[PDB]
């Protein structure tokens, strides 16, 4: 978890 | 010898578009290369002033690696649990590759993140230890292969898609993904037709060289977590290597 998840989710 | 198929070519064009949009400073790097001061990492263990200067940039480096796999379709067709397992295992592997391919034998220095130029020593004392030699020894070696984006790219995928990482879910699916790239890579190699005897088999050995580097890097991580302040470990850094 945590961030990674964040990076795998951003369209951008 | 045999070459690519209209479909595999298309595969390549992808991987590449990826590695290229996720490789720092592109092929305009040597002009952003800012050599680390001679004094950081010298006459002693570790060397925190360096360990820092290194993790101070290691963050946006991993993100790139993440951004690279995100541009690979075969990747997004996997569970969010595995997509991680992969990142965690191949992150170092893909990073250090990306650096070796940037070893200037004249100056004898790698170029991390496309901004910082470090030396065998620096990198070693910095925390990687024996891995430096290993990462540099790689660089030197590769200078002969003259890998182009595509190649580096493909090599990077072959790593990403390691079906052996532990905890994986969709194993079988992945293995073929890897199988799907390996072939293409080789084919792309034939079109390239490098002037280097008994080839691919050699290139394959490099994959191993890179897996060894990563497998070792983990070990070094633990000492780093003992000989270094938890006050210098960016999260993602920990998020990635921490168990
Ligand atoms: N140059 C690459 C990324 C890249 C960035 C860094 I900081 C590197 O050094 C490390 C890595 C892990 C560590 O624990 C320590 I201490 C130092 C390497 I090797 C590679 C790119 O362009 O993506």
């Amino acid at each position: 978890h945590k961030i990674l998840h964040r990076l795998l989710q951003d369209s951008s | 010898k045999p070459e690519p198929t209209d479909e595999e070519w298309e595969l390549i064009k992808t991987v590449t578009e990826a590695h290229v949009a996720t490789n720092a400073q592109g092929s305009h790097w040597k002009q952003k290369r800012k050599f680390l001061p001679e004094d950081i990492g010298q006459a002693p263990k570790v060397d925190l002033e360096a360990f820092s200067h290194f993790t101070k940039i290691i963050t946006p480096a991993i993100t790139r690696v993440v951004d690279f796999a995100k541009k690979l379709p075969m990747f997004c067709e996997l569970p969010c649990e595995d997509q991680i397992i992969l990142l965690k295992g191949c992150c170092m592997e893909i990073m250090s590759l990306r650096a070796a391919v940037r070893y200037d034998p004249e100056s004898e220095t790698l170029t991390l993140n496309g901004e910082m130029a470090v030396t065998r020593g620096q990198l070693k004392n910095g925390g990687l230890g024996v891995v430096s030699d290993a990462i540099f020894d790689l660089g030197m070696s590769l200078s002969s292969f003259n890998l182009d984006d595509t190649e580096v790219a493909l090599l990077q995928a072959v790593l990403l898609m390691s079906s052996d990482r532990p905890g994986l879910a969709c194993v079988e699916r992945i293995e073929k993904y890897q199988d799907s790239f390996l072939l293409a890579f080789e084919h792309y190699i034939n079109y390239r037709k490098h002037h280097v005897t008994h080839f691919w088999p050699k290139l394959l050995m490099k994959v191993t060289d890179l897996r060894m580097i990563g497998a070792c890097h983990a070990s070094r991580f633990l000492h780093m977590k003992v000989e270094c302040p938890t006050e210098l470990f960016p999260p993602l850094f920990l998020e990635v290597f921490e168990d």
